[PDB]
């Protein structure tokens, strides 16, 4: 986790 | 009216009450009228905080279960499962909204199919066995479909295409455990944006270079 | 009827930051009429403070957004904002009622009495933050009566450097500054407890020094801002 | 607010 886009 | 519902979502966001914010944007979505780019973000932000709160709780309880009697162990397993179906019900809620109202403009179709691949990926983080293999395929199909549409109709520097390739590469790495394919997807998306870097639109250029940095950070981490 | 399993459930809910489950577990533990241990006392207080704290933070944001758009002339919007504030208020009052009803009928050793009496004044103070009219006057009296009774027991049996006694004076001084709007009387409660404790600073063990001096630092931080 | 005891 925490590797994805932090916003839309 | 539709206006007062979006204002309630803006109110709930500032109050950090994302359950109300998601319920407000669900009512806006259930009006069957298309949503603006602002309403897309309000819906995505609301449900990301709702499912995110369940992901963060699930990761804590699951890690405790791996460490931890036959009475303290089943209670942890019963608590991990309770948080699990809470997480899965939130994912079931968005996917039903996407398939019934939002997925049918090419910029909106990749934004919604990226959401479909994201929430199917969140289901794969907690599922096992054939249940995991099923939601993994549904996440791959949604990502791959939004991948091809974003190529044909969007610029390589568009933040929605860049953000999709970020989560798609994360999907190959975190879910499928394929670092070669995860790096190749992120590097290709980074190279395509660099070759067409002149296409950086004056408004959404700080959002594009942000995701381009995130692709490099994951690329450096995965090599 | 397994009490220890409910306490361990609260410990799990705290690590998962699910304070609604944590509060329900400790409320169920309290309802067994067995005296709460020191750790179980903190588990109950941490859970309910987080539950009521989320509403206090939301209420401030809505109340700030309501009084700022009062001159906008949009009654369709101003009424929707005001209706939201009342919704958060109803949740806040219900959460406070659950703790206050639990304290008076299950909870409210002298250290436990001061701890529970301070909680009573704290949650009555949280009610006074949103109450208005005649309802605001009666929660201030119940908050003052709970703080003062805890102050009397703390002054008699507790040394000035006790973390419970220091923390009580902190919230008691905060009650007089933010509710009663009395900066001088608020400074008196914070300065007296700080002076009485710092005069006996050579009395703290190798485990309470970190806790006692932390609250003393918070007392001086409030005294600095109020002068 | 934010002036009371944090625990």
């Amino acid at each position: 986790y925490d590797l994805s886009l932090p916003f839309p | 009216d539709r206006e007062q519902l979006v204002q309630k979502a803006r109110l709930a966001e500032q109050a950090e009450r994302y359950d109300d914010m998601a319920a407000a944007m669900k009512n806006v979505t259930e009006l069957n009228e298309p949503l603006s780019n602002e309403e897309r973000n309000l819906l995505s932000v609301a449900y990301k905080n709702v499912v995110g709160a369940r992901r963060s709780s699930w990761r804590v309880i699951s890690s405790i279960e791996q460490k931890t009697n036959e009475k303290k162990i089943e209670m942890v397993r019963a608590y991990r499962e309770k948080i699990e179906k809470e997480l899965e019900a939130v994912c079931q809620d968005v996917l039903s909204l996407l398939d019934n109202y939002l997925i049918k403009q090419y910029e909106s179709k990749v934004f919604y199919l990226k959401m479909k691949g994201d929430y199917y990926r969140y289901l794969a983080e907690v599922a096992t066995g054939e249940k995991r293999a099923t939601v993994v395929e549904s996440s791959e199909k949604a990502y791959s479909e939004a991948h091809e549409i974003s190529k044909e109709h969007m610029q390589p520097t568009h933040p929605i295409r860049l953000g999709l390739a970020l989560n798609y590469s994360v999907f190959y790495y975190e879910i499928q455990n394929a670092p070669e394919q995860a790096c190749h997807l992120a590097k290709t998306a980074f190279d395509d944006a660099i070759a067409e870097l002149d296409t950086l639109n004056e408004d959404s250029y700080k959002d594009s270079t942000l995701i381009m940095q995130l692709l490099r950070d994951n690329l450096t981490l995965w090599t």
